[PDB]
């Protein structure tokens, strides 16, 4: 108890983690087409921190990082810097590239989960006849490749106009969309402003 | 049984295998010689000069193959068990005696590599089996022996 003179309470019961041998962090990055990304490892050979001059990154395990984008942010992490990053291609099941990162020629199994995925999705909307409702029509043929994903329309609905630049408002709205026969979801606001 | 025809069987079979893992895209990109650890277990190029070795070889490719959820991996364990009934055959005709190849005992370890990083153990286990065979098919020719 905070407050006054409490009881200690019995221990709980003791939990036990065990790491692997070999750090990344950050582990996973979901990123965007076009952005930077930096990942950075520190690898452990025989209980002992590997310099990071010996540190080599390898995409997939196909072909080796250029030292130009090997950056040493200190004696014992190394990092990459991945610029104008494209989108990656799926390998088979696997949609994300693995970077490894390894002490010489010799790898290591561990590696980085990097997921750039297609968000451009095009929504178009379109008024009735009468101007009582508005129904936003958009495709789903760039996430069909990704299990386990939810999609939702989120909408912000200003006092007056549209900005000249257009950005994501932190308080937005979730609307309710419905698959249609021709595999595009369709959201109706009525009434609309 | 005709031993000739066995044999060329054999080298069919072989090539096969090969155009398989040759489809599977990701494989291709990777090394083969290349060493990865923890992957280590998995038998890659290491001279395998004789029938038995080969057979152990095969073996334990096969066990590890039965354990990843995969189509393609499926039809390639059964390959390489027709590949295995095929190097007992012909070591019959050669009057050599094969001990059936019981696979690795030691799989309460792979289940780890499988579990952290599926990627890895998959493409290497293809590459490597691709280099196995290829070296398997270089010696067929040179009389191997029991």
């Amino acid at each position: 108890r905070l407050d006054g003179p409490g009881i200690w309470s019995d221990w709980s019961t003791p939990r036990v983690f065990t790491t692997q041998d070999v750090i990344y962090f950050p582990p996973k990055i979901l990123t965007s087409v076009g952005s930077n990304v930096s990942f950075h490892c520190i690898y452990k050979k025989e209980n002992k921190i590997v310099p990071s001059k010996e540190i080599v990154w390898w995409m997939n395990l196909a072909e080796k990082i250029p030292q130009s984008q090997y950056d040493v942010v200190s004696d014992h992490v190394s990092k990459v810097t991945f610029f104008n990053l494209n989108e990656t291609k799926p390998r088979g099941k696997f949609t994300y590239d693995a970077v490894y990162c390894c002490n010489e020629h010799e790898c290591h199994h561990r590696y980085a989960e990097l997921y750039v995925i297609d968000v451009n999705i095009n929504i178009s909307c379109e008024t009735d006849g009468y101007l009582t409702k508005m129904t936003c029509r958009w495709s789903t043929s760039t996430i069909q490749s990704l299990a386990e994903s939810t999609l939702q329309l989120r909408y912000h609905r200003s006092s007056l106009y549209c900005s000249d630049i257009p950005s994501i408002h932190p308080i937005s709205e979730p609307k309710d969309c419905y698959l249609q026969s021709d595999g595009f979801y369709e959201c109706i606001f009525q009434p609309i402003f | 049984v005709p031993i000739q025809k066995v044999q060329d069987d054999t080298k069919t079979l072989i090539k096969t295998i090969v155009t398989r893992i040759n489809d599977i895209s990701h494989t291709q990109s990777v090394s083969s010689k290349q060493k990865v650890t923890g992957l280590d277990f998995i038998p890659g190029l290491h001279p395998i000069l004789t029938l038995s070795k080969m057979d152990q070889t095969l073996a334990v490719y096969q066990q590890i193959l039965t354990s990843m959820p995969s189509r393609n991996v499926i039809q390639i364990s059964n390959d390489l068990e027709n590949l295995r009934d095929l190097l007992h055959v012909l070591a019959f005709s050669k009057s050599c005696h094969l001990p059936w190849a019981s696979g690795l005992e030691t799989l309460d370890s792979l289940g780890g590599v499988l579990e952290a990083s599926g990627y890895s153990t998959e493409v290497v286990a293809l590459s490597r089996l691709q280099g196995s065979l290829q070296d398997m098919l270089w010696q067929l020719d040179l009389s191997p022996g029991c």
